[PDB]
């Protein structure tokens, strides 16, 4: 689902027609849509130093984690790390441009936490690369320079939720 | 199915982010947000007269409904009110494919499954095409909000 | 990849005709084509300027690509007319990827295949991104035709 | 590949970007996008009736092709000569919107007309049928009525081509 | 499909010689030729008169399909003409069935696709009900014949 | 296992020959065929009607199921729940040619009531449905119209039991 | 495998209630039953005349069976007795087979795995078909009932 | 196909009615049906002897083929020689039941002389196989031995026209 | 793991190098190699009659295994019985030219009590079996004929407790 | 299957070089050379005799091959000429074995299909471990080339 | 196979033991065995450079392979190209361990010029890619530096050999 | 990988038992373990000398990774403290493989994965390069020994 087809899902299991309330929020959603577009482009355009710096402080913040014997030691395990990053970016990119996390706990996180506990993956060390990727993603997005200036708060809390929400997962 | 699902689809599906490609996709998701709207909000507003009109042309062009005995015909009342009821569910599908912009609500709630249905119940698809030509007859609405509307009510037809 | 290929790939995948979630996805690729259009022809009007500029650029970030001994190396006539010819490549898949609305002229022509290059003949990554940062700073384009082109040099980037 | 892609690969072959005169026929084509997406709306929404139309047509001209011993006698065979005639329509129509005949050529038509050899379909009654469905399909996609009034002639003879090209690959 | 492929495709799917078992299965089909005989031989005589018959019982039952305009209906002497060639195709279809003690010839020549057919032509499975109910009635076959043939009369309507 | 097979395994399981009284036993199953054999055609050759009849008399009693909301609301569940009807007859229809339950128990209700709980169909929905083909089926099987009259309460005893079995399973 | 598992299992492989095609076949078994069960009655009540006199028909043809030192041979009063059991189960599952009219029983419970047990044993093929050589000259049964015990007898031997 | 389905295929593709000569000669089939059960049966139940026996006395016959560089030397390739005798001996006993050599033309025949010109089996030498088997299959189905006296020659005579089927196409 | 492999391991999870002393204990192992290499191929070149007369001991004690109703009783079970006793030997032999029992572990045991009370089969008496194998491989594996005299009491010792942790796994 | 063939096998289903862990299996083969290419020397030259005595060992442990009638056995010349043939393909074999240090040749040229030609020409696996076990008894070999030539033997009997 | 295998091949297609002298044949090629695997190391542990100095000279020569519309332009078919002669040298590098060319045939050179045809790739620009590492991996196996002296060209003829095949093929 | 683990993984793939082709392989293993502990024991008594030894070689083999600004370069005591590690992993891994006879150590604990690390850390297979080919020009190993050593140095050279 995205925000539209979740109003949709719900008056459908009601039986009813969406009423003219209703086709307002969904106009005014459509009113925040080139502000919502410029969050995707901006986080996905800088997707790859997104995930390497907040990598890079997690394993500065943790060195135990690189460390011989550690989970993320051997360069098979880092790389696994590292695309777990990227994979979690990556569905919380989709939430942002779906206005709805469904896409995000269907196929990512739904699962994650037990998957994790079996492999002996330290989730709440990806909780915390999570948290530092959701910091600059979000003073990335929210950037006053080269964008018609407006304000996004109401966006940038919403991007919040959707890390959050990953971070809780793990 | 919505362009902004389908986008994602299409980047998921290749395991990469979304790109300028599909973000176009989601722009244009946007700008004929206005004439799917227009309908949307149209067809609702008369949705009651849409309705109840389309069924009344059904039995009129298929006469034999309201007389032929049998529970797929509207020869009784709990018939005829199935047939409502049916097209209200026709219409109410139209309205929330113009609201997210693609076929998805349709596709899921509806069509899939439509021919077993059909076939089960005895239930023959000119009966719905006909409702379907009288809300597109009917609806008054006009410039690119009948294109938006028309699309989904041809869209069924061809289902 | 173009949002037209992309929309018709959707529909071919299911094995149905285009629905109107693809027609406006294919509006969004038209509404974008003023700025995508107003960036390639500037990007391509200044081509020679952008990249004898960032060709510079990048020696001076990295003199020792200037002596270093190496066939990787601009230590040589040659490996200077190897490195211009390669950012002009760069810049050249950007205005493409402008023109279609979409990465598919970069992902085919450059970036499928970019990493097993790079490796074997031992360019590095580096040497590119600040062509490709140049390029950006230089272009000159503001608004969303800026957009537009940032966007597509930022995938390189990625890439 | 669409119309635009097709003038940059031919431009990556030679190694040079785009003139000013190939951009603007780009912009032409732009220019040109709401009448091919009515084209395209219009020969889709009316697609059930074109096919089933242009075969009752095929039939009624042809009726050898329906009497026993015939290659569309029996539901199974009459069945495939229906999707046969719906996914030639649906693989031009791709074409339309693509402004480029690669995906009818590389999906659907290379390879056919052996295809019908090798089973006995006779290429030259699906012809018959295919140009039934342009007839159709032009006289619809032209209707001057419930539309903006301009000239689409330019388009009609594109679409034309298409399915020119099908009823020969046959 | 008749026994006696059946037989066969049960003993190559394993890629073994025939055993008792499906010896045992072809002698119940010669057991059975008797009344499956009678009953095609009876239905062929009377095939005239079964299929005119049946096409008249359907215009009857929906005199609809007499009056109302449009290719699918018997309301031109073509819409006849094909109506009682199709009821003709469904009496020799059975007959052909009982000739093999099976399904088989039914569902090659008839079933395969029949869906798809009825609805792209707008047919509805109403017509075919009747005339199959009408052969039913009356073929004036008794015993282990009329099994036979209401067996695959109803394999039909179940179709 | 069918009936004859099922009197070999256990006969197996101790390494003994069948006793006189036992191939008699078999003897009279076999005397019962012809009846049994009227069962399973007549069911068989009523089975669209049978499915049809007691789903639209399921409905009928529980309009819920079919209300927006309702589990059997939407096409696509309607379709899953008619194709469920139509598989358990199905079955049963096995069991009474095989004088077995196996086949019923083996491949369709073992794990049956785990997948309607894991889904939320409702169960006891589905044994009022299994039911009313019951009363059908054996009003079909047991009409003493149109065949040699005898008495058939035995196997209609049995026939009985199979969609119980199945009703007690969903 | 009989002829009533192999008629579900068609049925069940294409997801389709019995047809008559199937029904058929199980007719075939109730009209071989009484041969069948002529056979069963006949081996079972001289199940242990047929059993001993085959064992010592296989010593006889074979007497260094009676002589060779090894656990394969019936040299010991164990040998023998493993021998007659054997024989004696040869013997019960040709009985069963009869009873369902097929091979099942003998496939399930006897010839799967019977290549590898006789080869890792080291007991000789020829000793079984000795045995079952034995049991086909002295059941003394004629007409069909001899047909099926030979039948089932003879698929032993080809095994 | 089998030889009532051939009947069948071919009044289709006419568009008729099977005549009551045909009938009768259908009727006439069911009256072979016994007799041929018993060919069926025979020949079955003799299968091992029937391929070893072949095929003992073809390399008795062409001991070159069994010498080392012998297409048939080596375990692997007498146990390859061995499974083709089987297999043609298995399809042409399917002709039998079915009174067609469709099944035998289809599933075994068809382009097998092209596979053994391929691995350079000696295909000549496989005709002599099946004759050999020809001759012992038809010896046991005609034993007057055991069996209702009567006459069976039409049926041996098609039988024939089964195995020598085979031996032209290898 | 090899032995080699599993002191590596070890070491790399530590961060170190190996220490000298850990070097001539691999050195040691190289010097125990030809020793190895006998025990592994004894024990194989002997593992048909080491599987065989263990199982037939195993049936010889336990009769009610191969009576009817028992678990080894008919051809199908008796041959998935002899299977798991070649299976468990080959796995142990792996595990003798390892010098470590992981592959065995893993490849084998891993779920092995599991499978066998899903299935009915007694774990128990598979590791009589086991054990059996044990003392014939032992026996046959330190036979003082035929090979230069030595030392292996260390090997047979460590071979011991391959077969033993398998009979402790079933 | 040579220590050769499977070290490249092993590179070559991973789609890599050959590395020193293939490099090392190789060394291994050539030193292991000495012994087993002393093992084909005098297997080969005492075949004559080796493959004539094995025949004879065979004959007179069952002596019932000398006499009882049927084309498996060796009561005839033709099957004494069969026997002595196949025991010398078994020498052969082990020489093969020994001079390409493994298995392959035997694997290709004898196992595979071994236990279906047994089967079908009634011919017992016993005979051939007979003439194994006489070979073993009597080639005269001792160190390690013993040991190769025994354990392809053995190998051999396991088959 | 490898030499020993091809020798033992051809005499199983004649039914003989091997003769004294090729039996000291085989002993022969045990003997230059150490320094066959100083060839296949040599060449493997420069394989990287070996590919890459080749086709950089390739393209050095022949810059039309890499201008805009040349084969090898683009990276997917830069990448192709180099694939292709790691893919040669991994083959070639295959025969040499073997002492034979089955490998290099069978795995790799059969049918590549007609894939080679049917892509337009110049097979004969490949040609001189594969004798240019020919060139290379013979002056780095020959090299007299840091090995024991002694004579290999017998060898070194024999590896020419290979490439030489190689080249001929595409 | 191992040969060990090779031998089994080549039996087990076919499901059979080790034979002399696996136990040859192993011998061979054996065979050069003097050779290859000679190396290990020597690089790691030198480990130390040859870690900073290697680490400074390549700082002045590329100077700029002294003085860039970044945290990919050695311009930071982190930075050199992160480069003297990984050579430190590198020195590590081949006595690892030394000490196995194969490349298994290096392969799963720092091959898998390095080219993703190595682009996503910005760190140029260059300086890795450069630091194996100091360690391979200052072992100071002769003979089979510095063969062995070479060969696995060689391998991460390759990779
Ligand atoms: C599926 C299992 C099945 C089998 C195996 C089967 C055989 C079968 N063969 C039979 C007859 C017969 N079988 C033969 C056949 C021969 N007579 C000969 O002298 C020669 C050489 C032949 C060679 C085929 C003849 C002539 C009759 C009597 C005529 C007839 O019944 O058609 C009969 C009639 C009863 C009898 O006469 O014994 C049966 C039931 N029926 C079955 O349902």
């Amino acid at each position: 689902l995205d925000a539209f087809a979740k109003v949709v899902a719900q008056a459908d299991a009601r039986g009813e027609f969406l009423s003219n309330t209703q086709l307002d929020a969904l106009s005014k959603m459509v009113s925040e849509g080139n502000k919502r577009l410029d969050v995707v482009n901006r986080i996905t355009s800088n997707a790859s130093a997104i995930v390497t710096n907040a990598a890079r402080a997690l394993f500065s913040e943790q060195p135990q984690l690189i460390q011989p014997g550690g989970n993320a030691y051997t360069n098979r395990r880092m790389a696994a790390c590292l695309r777990d990053m990227e994979i979690i970016l990556r569905y919380v990119s989709y939430a942002i441009i779906a206005g709805d996390s469904s896409v995000l706990d269907d196929r990512c996180l739904n699962g994650l936490r037990e998957t994790y506990q079996a492999l002996g993956v330290p989730g709440a060390s990806v909780a915390v690369g999570v948290e530092k990727m959701k910091d600059s993603a979000i003073a990335i997005a929210n950037d006053p320079s080269g964008i018609t200036t407006g304000d996004c708060s109401a966006l940038m809390a919403e991007v919040g939720t959707y890390f959050d929400r990953a971070a809780t997962a793990v | 199915k919505t362009p902004i699902t389908e986008a994602i689809a299409a980047a998921d599906n290749q395991g990469r982010f979304l790109s300028n490609t599909e973000l176009q996709a989601v722009n244009g998701r946007y700008q004929r947000a206005a004439a799917s709207l227009e309908a949307a909000r149209s067809l609702t507003s008369n949705a009651q007269r849409l309705i109840n009109g389309a069924a009344q042309a059904v039995y009129s062009k298929f006469p034999y409904t309201s007389q032929m005995p049998g529970p797929q015909y509207a020869s009784s009342a709990v018939g005829k009110a199935k047939c409502a009821r049916d097209i209200g569910y026709y219409l109410r599908m139209v309205t929330y494919c113009l609201v997210v912009g693609g076929t998805g609500p349709m596709d899921e709630y509806l069509i899939a499954g439509l021919e077993e249905i059909n076939r089960t119940f005895d239930l023959s698809p000119s009966w719905y095409v006909e409702a379907l030509n009288y809300v597109k007859s009917n609806h008054g609405l006009s410039g690119q909000a009948a294109n938006e509307a028309n699309t989904y009510i041809d869209y069924a037809i061809n289902a």
